[PDB]
RNA sequence: CGAAGGAUUUGGUGGAU
């Protein structure tokens, strides 16, 4: 085995991760009313995911 | 003030017009700048002017 | 005022992450977890040295005594490293970190997080907890081996893993627990095993 | 510009070493210049330059960029021993007599090394030294007592006494070559310039001044100050017969040139 | 990172400026705790970065130097929040700086025939002008180009007066180029035309005649171009010399031109009409060329350590000088 | 006035930088990407013709070019200088495509195989000192298909891959071929024998070729067909060319070519049986400009960059497969990196200002990060990842 | 998807959405389901395309109802983001109409497509 | 909103009309409205007028 | 044409007038 080879393989188990754009989070403003903020982390979360 | 190599230069900091220059060279290059007033003393080698 | 720039980025991080922190200061549960949900968005936004990443969590688990806070501050958590993207990326966590998750978390905590089928991913946290428990944790082996069969951790997540427990077993005495953690991995993916064998004795 | 970025014969003139860059990498070559080795050493960074190649009497001693010194065994071809200074800056020049390594940095400070013990010795700097792209040690006995540095000037310094002894005005581009003629006679030549001043280490006085059809890019001096062969920059060999014997600025005798069948 | 300055505001505000010589100046509020500002790069970490940055007694000023030949002021403007000003600082601004080469200049060259300002070039690929008065005023050539990092160091220039406002009245020569750049000495800016040697050598030499209307250059590879400055389009080429053309020059009649190159050998050219007056070959390469045009004499600097003058109208050698040790940088005519 | 929770508030205050230094980092980051532009490669001895291909040596350092100059011109690719090691003028034989060759088991062996719009096709023997010492050539023309002639028309469109004979053990090269009607026809490196063909229903467009690990020196090769504008096969070589899988691209409309990558390939060759990889990236073109993307560990794409809007011309994976360039000869400066896992295009390359043409070919180094681009004006512009 | 009747197989669609790319190109076609409702109106529609994997199908329902009226051909593919993507745009379209034109130059291939459908239904 | 209106109330429409089962509940028009109001939410918080921007003039510091 | 974009407007400072 060859450090090369561990390096292509810690690239390999690398997965991708949704990014965070400018209009992610515009939407908020328009749930933020009334509304558990646990919940609203929550809904971070899932724009985030 | 500010140290040219065997000469120094005062500038006035409303303008950074220059307003004095050393009448002559020194023997030797200036190591140190003290300002007081009219009166600014400038070393070299082993004489302060 | 910034977004797309990534230079300008950087000038926020001092002003809002001095606010996360005043807000993981106060007692108020509602505060600390306006401070994840600051905290979450900045790590995927920006990627940010584990220095900070490691600083954070002892800010989060500081002041963490809510329920409700000790659920949001376990998601946060995961996705930061989850974030971590370098060499150290899922190495051990240090003693005081280690001994301060482990106490507002205990190890039934998160085999529950583990339980849930909706679970974020969080590989590289359990890698880096796993390392933790055989360097600090004897008695906590067993754990180990239940915590790999609730997540499946990335092939070179699982090679450290084997690795740091080959040494464990030549300088730790051998015992049921880590045999099984052994014949777990010779259960699944038995050439990768010996090829951490080979290449550590 | 040739793609060689650095090369140097041996003392005794038989094998060449020269590196090249391929892709990112610079690969390390030598060949027979008497007569293929297809072995090359590589630089496993981009980032990683050689900055200076001088031969050990079969082992080649190699100045880079980083800030330190690889000993290499082309035989073998491997890396035997790593000098490495405790600065960072570039290496500019390196000279080398016996055991006796000296070398010096782009922070401009000289440094000694032994071969045999693989240790630095000493580390000193002189003022009056703002920059150094040229080292060379002078050939007094079998110990060095005096050290030849040039930036645009030249500057002799006595390694005891640590301090400048000497000054000759050189040239006003970056000096390229300092090489030692004779005793006495040390030949001196810069970046972009066809003009080469002999000066005499104890006088200081330009004996002559060899002048060249166009720029030079090597020196080799042949016996004695017998004779001397200068590689110009359009790619033609001028060859200097008795150089040190109207008087003041001499030219050329000898021309060579290489030019293929087809033209 | 290594302190070579420290300073504090004596405008009423707990700051401290703070200097290292990687050139970067920190503000911190020492009542805060904070850091209020980083400012990056404002002195060359080469040259030392910030030598020296002090706050002007009781003001909110703070002067800045270092070792690459300039100097700075920086303001803090008042805060945009009439309440916590203390919290809400304006980051500072620059305000006023005095500059100039930081290597030695290669070139100089004298603006105007009133002789209050100069043109310099040096290694550091910047082209300055300097004023010769009491006021000291020094500005850096635009190299912001026209369209239709810094340049190479120049290896050759020269300024015509006669044509100044209307189009480009500079031609610049830079090491390693196979093209010479031209300048606006009203626009202070790069011109828009680009002359090229169309022979595959380099710019050696780059002349102008006195109306204003022709830049030469001269190339490596013995090729004489010569374009228009209006339009910036080639209108003659020229080959005689073999070997580099080391000078052009063009009387003010704008009738005889005299070339000289490292083969040796002046020629002689009729610029109206494009024929070869005459060739006269020296025993040594030449160097450089000087033409005074009222005189219409021409003095050469030979490799034989030589000053060699030569009349352009009877085309012989009228004086010759001895006594330099060396070969001669530089030479003028008074 | 003169774990803890403030430990947040003290590392904020030693450091003012936040970035973590990607130099220690070894993957790329996501949207920024390091590119800085080097010497040219055809500058040295320019090319009267379009850049129909681009090769990179395996192990050494050079560069294939050929086109319709119907010229083989090999350059010294050192990123400073670039000078033309050799070239070959071939006359009647229009280059449509051409690639370096080195046997998986006898490294000393190396060769190169040129085509175009003929009815057969040049082997190029660089064994020993026939690259630059030897005056005069080895050369051999393939021009016998053993009774499969009516299934081929041309050779203009091929691929070179290795193939294991499982009941010896033995390894040697094999060339793949464009039918008529949904043929490959497979051949003989060396030999030119016709070992296998394969049959897909509609008009091929394109193909490519995957290595599957079996064990210790034992690897298998699946060979992946491809229809112009929508739809996709598969192919087992290594029992003698039958089918193994079945699958449609979804949205299977657009498509032009195929491509795979994360392993070995012609793109990234290995040198021993060790190194072979298999693929885990497979991207689908398109005219449209759509390309599919599937994770290959009916499928569902894991994204659809649709950034481009023409001739997807060229697909090609990094040589370690975290990136993605796609290219179109429709247009001008018609050229897109994406980054991968991410999936997400690099928004600071290229640039307006960034000099492509109607780029017709691409090839990346296997090492060293070099990005070289061909376009229809003969030139081949070169580029430098700084990441790698 | 039963509602959908006819449905084309593997073969005819790909002559079909061959026949779609040409007419986009040619500014032949309308595409969307009330484009292709107004084709209809005015008697303008050569045939209509709809694609069976549409989600509540429902909502492109209304068309053979229509077509059958008017004794126009219809036919259903399988992909929504296919027929879109041959049409030419950036999003799935559920349906889309050829527009009639006895001067077009793929004149012949539409009406030889129309004939098929013609023998599907 | 009544070009996206009407657009949508042809959506919710077929299904009422040419639905074989279905369902009395309106979830396909009560999907629709989400996506009508989330289109109002975005095209109301659409402001015609240029924002001025903190006006920050470097006003002139002369010294003391 | 074209090495890590182009087009317009504008605040401030510096130098001349």
């Amino acid at each position: 085995e060859d450090e090369e080879d561990i390096a292509l393989e810690f690239i390999n188990g690398e997965k991708k991760d949704k990014l965070v754009n400018m209009n992610s989070f515009t939407s908020m403003f328009d749930n933020i009313q009334n509304v558990q903020m646990d919940t609203f982390f929550d809904r971070v979360m899932k724009v985030l995911t | 003030v500010t140290c040219v190599g065997k000469t120094f230069q005062i500038y006035d900091a409303n303008t950074l017009h220059l307003l004095f220059v050393s009448e002559k060279e020194t023997p030797s290059s200036i190591v140190a700048l003290s300002a007081h007033f009219h009166y600014v003393y400038a070393a070299y080698e082993n004489k302060v002017g | 005022f910034n977004s797309n720039n990534d230079e300008k980025l950087n000038q926020l991080v001092p002003i809002l992450l001095e606010i996360s922190a005043k807000l993981l200061a106060s007692k108020s549960k509602d505060c600390q977890i306006a401070a994840h949900t600051i905290l979450v968005v900045f790590a995927t936004a920006l990627p940010l040295k584990k220095t900070i990443i490691l600083a954070a969590m002892e800010t989060i688990l500081s002041n963490l005594d809510a329920k409700e806070a000790k659920h949001s501050a376990l998601l946060t958590i995961c996705k930061l490293f989850q974030t971590l993207k370098g060499q150290g990326n899922v190495d051990q966590l240090p003693s005081k970190i280690f001994k301060l998750f482990d106490s507002k978390f205990d190890t039934v905590s998160i085999l529950t997080f583990l339980d849930k089928e909706d679970k974020p991913v969080c590989d590289k946290f359990i890698t880096s907890y796993t390392r933790s428990i055989a360097r600090y944790d004897r008695s906590k082996l067993n754990i180990i081996l239940s915590l790999l069969k609730k997540i499946r951790l990335e092939r070179y997540e699982v090679r450290l893993i084997i690795t740091d427990l080959i040494y464990l077993s030549e300088i730790l005495e051998d015992k049921s627990q880590l045999v099984e953690l052994f014949e777990y991995f010779i259960s699944i993916n038995e050439d990768l095993v010996l090829k951490c064998l080979k290449s550590l004795g | 510009d040739s793609p060689v970025l650095q090369s140097a014969y041996d003392p005794s003139g038989q094998y060449l070493c020269y590196v090249t860059v391929a892709l990112d990498k610079q690969r390390v070559g030598v060949q027979p210049t008497q007569r293929w080795n297809e072995n090359f050493l590589y630089l496993e960074d981009s980032k990683l330059k050689v900055t200076c190649l001088k031969w050990v009497n079969v082992a080649i001693i190699l100045g880079m960029n980083n800030g330190e010194i690889w000993l290499y065994s082309v035989l073998a071809n491997e890396v035997t021993y790593k000098f490495t200074t405790g600065n960072s800056y570039e290496i500019k020049d390196i000279d080398l007599m016996g055991n006796q390594l000296w070398c010096i940095d782009s922070s401009d400070a000289f440094y000694q090394f032994d071969l045999l013990q693989f240790k630095l010795l000493q580390h000193f700097r002189i003022n009056n030294c703002v920059q150094l792209n040229k080292l060379t040690i002078v050939p007094a006995g079998d110990s060095v007592a005096q050290l030849l540095v040039a930036s645009h000037s030249i500057s002799l310094i006595d390694i005891e006494e640590k301090k400048v002894v000497m000054t000759f005005p050189g040239h006003v581009s970056p000096v390229s070559t300092l090489q030692v003629i004779t005793n006495e006679f040390f030949i001196s030549g810069a970046e972009g310039d066809r003009f080469l001043n002999v000066y005499d280490i104890h006088s200081g006085m330009t004996k002559c001044v060899l002048v060249a059809e166009s720029d030079i890019k090597e020196l080799s001096h042949s016996g004695q100050a017998d004779s001397i062969a200068v590689t110009t920059e359009d790619g033609s060999l001028e060859i200097f017969v008795d150089p040190l014997v109207g008087n003041k600025s001499k030219k050329s005798s000898k021309k060579i040139q290489i030019v293929s069948k087809d033209g | 990172s290594r302190i070579s300055s420290l300073s504090f505001r004596t405008d009423g505000s707990s700051h401290l400026s703070v200097g290292t010589s990687s050139g970067d100046l920190i503000f911190y509020d020492l009542d805060r705790r904070s850091r209020i500002h980083v400012l990056k790069n404002i002195h060359r970490e080469s040259y030392g970065g910030v030598t020296q940055a002090t706050f002007l007694n009781g003001q909110p000023i703070i002067v800045t130097s270092g070792g690459d030949n300039s100097l700075k002021e920086y303001v803090f403007d008042p805060s945009l929040s009439q309440g916590s000003g203390d919290v809400v600082v304006q980051p500072p601004r620059y305000l006023r700086s005095r500059g100039g080469h930081s290597q030695p200049p290669s070139y100089i060259a004298f603006a105007d025939s009133q002789s209050h300002f100069m043109l310099s070039a040096s290694k550091d690929r910047s082209l300055w002008s300097f004023s010769l008065r009491k006021d000291a005023q020094s500005q850096e050539m635009s190299q912001r180009l026209h369209k239709k990092s810094k340049f190479p160091e120049i290896v050759a220039l020269a300024i015509e007066n006669a044509r100044i406002g209307e189009w480009e009245n500079i031609i610049t020569a830079h090491k390693d180029e196979k093209f010479a750049r031209t300048w606006d000495m009203r626009n202070k800016r790069v011109g828009r035309w680009t002359f090229d040697t169309t022979d595959d050598g380099f710019v050696k030499s780059v002349a102008m005649s006195q109306c204003g209307n022709f830049g030469f250059i001269g190339s490596s590879n013995g090729s004489i171009t010569i374009y228009n400055m209006q339009s910036g389009i080639l209108r003659k080429k020229y080959k005689l010399h073999k070997r580099a053309v080391t000078g052009i020059s063009l009387d003010g009649m704008n009738r005889k031109m005299v070339s000289c190159g490292l083969d040796g050998i002046v020629g002689f050219y009729d610029f109206n009409k494009s024929t070869l007056l005459g060739k006269l070959k020296l025993d040594a390469p030449i160097t450089a060329m000087v033409y005074h045009r009222s005189s219409d004499l021409f003095a050469l600097a030979l490799d034989d350590l030589s000053i060699v003058v030569i009349d352009a109208v009877t085309q012989r050698v009228v004086r010759q000088l001895w006594g330099h040790s060396n070969r001669i940088t530089a030479f003028d005519f008074s | 006035d003169e774990g803890d929770i403030n430990a947040l508030t003290k590392i904020l205050s030693t450091t003012y930088n936040y970035k973590d230094t990607l130099s220690n980092s070894k993957l790329l980051p996501p949207k920024k990407l390091d590119i800085v532009r080097l010497k040219d490669a055809n500058a040295s001895h320019p090319s009267h013709s379009a850049i129909q291909s681009l090769s990179f040596h395996p192990s050494k350092p050079l560069l294939l070019t050929g086109g319709y100059d119907k010229t083989l011109r090999i350059y010294h690719i050192d990123g400073k200088t670039n000078h033309l090691v050799t070239s070959l003028h071939l006359v009647g034989s229009p280059i449509q495509t051409c690639t370096f060759y080195t046997s998986l088991s006898n490294q000393n062996q190396q060769n190169i195989f040129t085509a175009g719009r003929r009815r057969y096709m040049h082997s190029w023997d660089l064994s020993l000192e026939n690259l630059t010492h030897s005056q005069t050539a080895k050369i051999e023309k393939f021009s016998r298909l053993y009774g499969h002639e009516s299934t081929q028309r041309s050779f203009e469109n091929f691929k070179v891959a290795h193939l294991q004979n499982s009941q010896t053990n033995s390894v040697h090269g094999i060339v793949l071929l464009q039918g008529n009607n949904g043929w490959i026809n497979i051949l003989h490196s060396t030999s030119g024998l016709w070992l296998m063909g394969c049959k897909i229903e509609g008009v091929i467009t394109d193909f490519c070729i995957d290595y599957q690990p079996i064990s210790r020196g034992k690897f298998r090769t699946i060979l992946i067909a491809v229809n112009a504008y929508g739809e996709v096969w598969e192919f087992d070589l290594n029992k003698n060319g039958h089918v193994i899988r079945r699958w449609k691209d979804q949205g299977g409309v657009g498509i032009t070519k195929i491509q795979v990558g994360g392993g070995t390939t012609t793109t990234c060759p290995a040198l021993q049986i060790s190194k072979i990889k298999q693929n885990r990236w497979l991207a689908v073109g398109s005219e449209s400009g759509f390309v599919n993307l599937y994770d290959r560990n009916t499928p569902t794409p894991v994204a659809a960059l649709d950034q481009l809007t023409t001739t997807i011309s060229n697909l090609q994976f990094s040589p370690d497969g975290q990136i993605l360039c796609m290219a179109s000869r429709a247009v001008k400066d018609a050229l897109r990196l994406v980054h991968l896992p991410s999936c997400s295009v690099f928004s600071n390359w290229p640039t307006s200002g960034t000099p492509l043409g109607k780029v017709t070919s691409v090839a990346f180094s296997p090492s060293g990060g070099l990005l070289a681009v061909g376009n229809e004006q003969g030139k081949v512009r070169l580029w430098k990842l700084n990441h790698y | 998807n039963p509602k959908a009747f006819p449905l084309a197989d593997a073969a005819l669609t790909q002559q079909i959405l061959d026949v779609v790319q040409q007419a986009a190109n040619l500014r032949q076609l309308k595409k969307g389901a009330n484009e292709a409702t107004k084709t209809l109106n005015r008697g303008i529609s050569e045939f209509i395309i709809m694609a069976a994997d549409c989600e509540p199908i429902e909502i492109l329902l209304h068309l053979p109802l229509l077509c059958e009226d008017k004794n126009v051909p219809y036919v259903f593919v399988p992909s929504r983001v296919a027929l879109g993507r041959a049409c030419g745009v950036s999003r799935p379209v559920i349906a889309a109409s050829i527009t009639t034109n006895d001067a077009s130059a793929i004149k012949t291939q539409i009406y030889a497509v129309k004939d098929k459908i013609e023998t599907l239904l | 909103i009544a070009r996206v209106l009407a657009a949508k109330a042809a959506v919710s429409l077929r299904y009422d009309a040419l639905a074989e089962d279905r369902d009395d509940s309106g979830d396909i028009g009560l999907e629709s409205r989400a996506k009508v109001e989330n289109r109002l939410s975005q095209l109301e918080g659409r402001d015609l007028r240029t924002t001025p921007k903190v006006v920050r003039e470097a006003k002139k510091v002369e010294m003391t």
